[PDB]
């Protein structure tokens, strides 16, 4: 497709279009602005890739973590979320609790890595 | 069994490095339409929450004399000062010979009239104009005993670039923030002598409030100490190293001036107008600075009893500056956009022999110390590459209700069996003030990579 | 904890805090200086990431390498290293030996990858 | 042996020299050109790394992908391809069908990731 093809479609149908959308993250008076824009595009992509690389989901479009999901963040059913809600108002609703989720994934990744280190050094 | 190496990422180990730093200014400094001179368009704003985290049990060596932020701050101040005088009025059509007399009937004995001719907004027409230039800005070019020919001082060497009459020299505070991947270590030890280890190192991102005051021979507004008077020096052996005295109790200092008429506007072409000194109404007086007597006396007594620790059986003395011209022997500063160069003969006239004198008199606070002085208008500061100005005058009287923080001293060379040595005040280079305001901080670089021994076996 | 929360803490307790010191490596007169410093920070992070990835330890904080440790480098017991020492003295007395360690890790990664492609090609 | 060890050699002979040919991707008036070349090197390395990282071949040479090879691109047997032809003219005749190939690997990788998602969620 192109730039944000499934920008308003079903939640489930928006999970098979991650490749054709994430590909375009890098592709005098009017010479400073172009270079500054290119550098800040590199800044945003490297920040996103590093944030994916902290909690052990590097190089994967869809990654699973073992942190439990608290019901106080959403209090909603899975079926109508995945078959009826567009990504936009979902991100609008969860925007009040993103830092707690990021910290929980960070702590869960560090704890899982320490348990893996203990299990691997046990042998 | 045996040791196998494992790589670690995100490791807190340090190195010393020299990188450029940012700015940080308050939110109130951007709503001003006067554009200031530093923090309105170039420097970035800061968050209103400076987070500081204290580290546990780390000891780090500090050397405030071999520092990088002092040189970078000096270079940034010099470059930003030279970039702020480019779109301003240049006084190139003012090198015409002046005919100067006494200031009317009953001359003021400090200014000359100095009437000349100038080119107006039309390139052919010329008109006769007058001003009141100060005496240290007037040079007697002559070939005989002529008492009516005079000229301006900066036409002889280099440039006459006037400061713009919109910016101000008000010293608002700034903060220096380290870039990404760097930190700033700050020592919180109260008995920090300037060089050596510190055991209360805290990591910070942005520095505290630093006011870049223009001052020599005496420190103006700045950060106070915590417990007692602190001596800063690097060797304390020779007589050619400037010693810094950091005080604990401030002493009030004011500076005043008599009246002037207005800014007389004189045009020298299309748009380029300069404001010269007009007339003087009322009687003329002297521009003087007042300092409290007993506060200065017991402050110097405290400096004496604290400096006696480094010299056990020697008495200390003070006298005048060690010779020179006007710009180095006088305490020089600015207030309200007008510069002051003032004699310090009545402040450093005394001695201490080790016997403390207590001053217990409530009614003796009326007595003060007066410092009589003149005003210059062309500033040749930074000891070179200064871009020689012409400071515009102010209409009414001004006040300088200020605060004092530190002192700059220099020991004199003694003779044989000289148990009584002297301490004369001296300024010199500009780096001493910002070095006195940046003793705590040190820039540091973190290396996130490391290695460690364990028993990890990677599965195949 | 933010900047350097365990810069002098216990060696065994400093292995629980590598995430917060790795999360923050990117976060006219002065149109060139800050640009140069920002590009330098980007290449510092990219050099660190490429040096991690050159011995097969990309996207993983504490990675393990099968090359052994010689007795002429540290000759010190593991228990009191991991329970008494800090990171700064370790960087003080190991940093003169780091280049040959990096070369050994590079050679071990080369050997591991060559055995991997030999096993993939023989099957 | 650094850049272009076997740039005009056999197709099958270039497979064993891939570990030494792709090692140096990162290792006033004349300050702006240095800055532009520096930023352009950063752009090239990050674009190459993300484009190798979309279809699940991050940090792995000779990566195998389950997408079928259409016969409308080459229509010629692999024997003389891998023992007769060099890289340059093959790149000349394949360059008209690169975007369709990249889209096919992107779709195959994303479908593989969704299949792994359903397989791990089935337990
Ligand atoms: C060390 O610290 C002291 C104290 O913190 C500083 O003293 C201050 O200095 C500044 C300027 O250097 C003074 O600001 C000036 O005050 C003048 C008088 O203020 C009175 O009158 C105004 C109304 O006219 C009242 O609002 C005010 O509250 C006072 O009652 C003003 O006339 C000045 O205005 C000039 O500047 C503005 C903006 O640039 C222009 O728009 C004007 O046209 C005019 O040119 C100016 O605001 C301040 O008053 C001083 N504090 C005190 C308590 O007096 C020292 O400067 C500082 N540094 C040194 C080296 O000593
Ligand atoms: C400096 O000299 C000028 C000219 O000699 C003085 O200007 C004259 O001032 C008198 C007032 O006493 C006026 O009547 C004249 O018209 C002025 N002549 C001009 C403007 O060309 C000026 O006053 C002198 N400066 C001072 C401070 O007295
Ligand atoms: C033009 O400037 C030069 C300096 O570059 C002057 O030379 C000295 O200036 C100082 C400062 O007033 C005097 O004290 C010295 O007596 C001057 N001479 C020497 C030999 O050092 C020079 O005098 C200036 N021109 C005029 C006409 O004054
Ligand atoms: C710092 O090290 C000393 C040395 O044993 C230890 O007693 C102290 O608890 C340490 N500080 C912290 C905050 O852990
Ligand atoms: C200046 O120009 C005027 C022109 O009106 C002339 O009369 C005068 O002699 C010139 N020189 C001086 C020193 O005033
Ligand atoms: C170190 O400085 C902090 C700054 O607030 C202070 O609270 C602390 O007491 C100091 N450490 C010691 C040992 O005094
Ligand atoms: C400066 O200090 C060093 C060591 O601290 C000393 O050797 C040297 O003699 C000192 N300089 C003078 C002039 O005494
Ligand atoms: C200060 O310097 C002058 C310079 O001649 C000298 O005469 C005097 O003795 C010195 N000491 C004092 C205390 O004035
Ligand atoms: C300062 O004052 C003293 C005494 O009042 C005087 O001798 C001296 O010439 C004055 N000026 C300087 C620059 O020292
Ligand atoms: C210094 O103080 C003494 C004692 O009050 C006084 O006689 C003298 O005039 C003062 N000034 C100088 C320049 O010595
Ligand atoms: C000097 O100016 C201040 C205000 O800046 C004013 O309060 C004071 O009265 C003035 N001095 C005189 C003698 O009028
Ligand atoms: C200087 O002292 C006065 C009174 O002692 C005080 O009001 C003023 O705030 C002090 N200056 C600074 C910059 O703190």
């Amino acid at each position: 497709l192109g730039f944000l093809g499934a920008a308003g479609s079903t939640m489930g149908a928006a999970s098979m279009t991650l490749t054709v959308q994430a590909r375009n993250l890098l592709s005098t008076v009017w010479g400073i602005k172009q270079l500054q824009a290119r550098v800040l595009a590199v800044e945003r992509y490297l920040r996103d890739q590093q944030l994916l690389g902290i909690w052990g989901c590097s190089g994967k479009l869809i990654c699973c973590t073992n942190v439990p999901w608290n019901s106080s963040w959403s209090n909603r059913n899975l079926s109508e979320i995945w078959d009826n809600m567009t990504w936009l108002q979902w991100d609008k609703e969860i925007s009040n609790y993103t830092q707690i989720i990021y910290g929980l994934l960070e702590e869960s990744q560090n704890q899982q890595e320490k348990n893996e280190q203990d299990l691997l050094a046990l042998d | 069994e045996n040791l196998w190496v494992t790589v670690y990422y995100g490791v807190p180990v340090w190195k010393e490095a020299k990188t450029t730093l940012f700015c940080a200014s308050d939110a109130r400094a951007y709503e001003k339409e006067v554009h200031n001179v530093w923090a309105t368009h170039a420097c970035v704003p800061t968050d209103p929450s400076p987070q500081e985290l204290v580290l546990g049990n780390v000891t780090e060596n500090f050397n405030m004399w071999k520092n990088d932020m002092v040189d970078q701050m000096h270079e940034d101040i010099i470059s930003l000062w030279d970039q702020s005088l480019k779109p301003c009025v240049k006084l190139t059509p003012l090198c015409v010979t002046l005919i100067c007399s006494d200031a009317g009937s009953g001359g003021v004995e400090e200014m000359k009239n100095c009437s000349f001719n100038t080119t107006t907004e039309i390139r052919d027409k010329e008109k006769k104009e007058y001003a009141l230039f100060y005496k240290p800005d007037i040079v007697p070019l002559s070939e005989t005993n002529n008492t009516s020919e005079y000229r301006l001082i900066n036409c002889n060497t280099s440039a006459c670039t006037q400061a713009c009459p919109k910016v101000t020299f008000e010293p608002i505070p700034i903060h220096y923030c380290a870039p990404a991947g760097y930190a700033i270590l700050k020592c919180n030890d109260e008995t920090f002598n300037g060089t050596g280890p510190c055991s209360n190192v805290s990591t910070v991102q942005c520095t505290h409030g630093i006011r870049p005051v223009v001052s020599t021979q005496l420190l103006l507004n700045g950060s106070l100490a915590e417990k007692e008077i602190v001596i800063r020096s690097e060797n304390l052996t020779n007589n050619a190293k400037i010693i810094i005295v950091h005080l604990h109790t401030p002493v009030e200092i004011v500076c005043t001036r008599p009246n002037n008429n207005t800014r007389k506007s004189v045009r020298i072409g299309p748009g380029q107008t300069f404001y010269a000194t007009g007339d003087i109404i009322g009687d003329i007086k002297q521009a003087h600075c007042n300092i409290s007597e007993e506060k200065w006396n017991d402050t110097l007594q405290k400096v004496g009893i604290e400096l006696q620790k480094h010299f056990p059986n020697k008495t200390i003395k003070y006298n005048q500056s060690a010779g020179g011209d006007m710009e180095i022997t006088t305490h020089s500063f600015n207030c309200g956009g007008e510069f002051f160069y003032c004699n310090t003969s009545n402040l450093f006239n005394g001695t201490y022999n080790g016997t403390y004198i207590s001053t217990n008199s409530s009614a003796n606070s009326t007595s003060t110390i007066t410092l009589q002085c003149r005003i210059k208008q062309i500033i040749n500061m930074w000891q070179g590459v200064g871009r020689c100005m012409y400071a515009p005058p102010i209409a009414g009287n001004i006040t300088c209700r200020s605060n004092i923080t530190g002192l700059l001293l220099t020991r004199d060379g003694g003779t044989n069996s000289n148990e009584t040595e002297t301490f004369r005040p001296a300024g010199g280079d500009m780096r001493d003030n910002w070095r006195s305001e940046l003793y705590k901080y040190k820039v540091v670089k973190i290396e996130p990579l490391g290695v460690a021994p364990t028993r990890c076996k990677r599965r195949v």
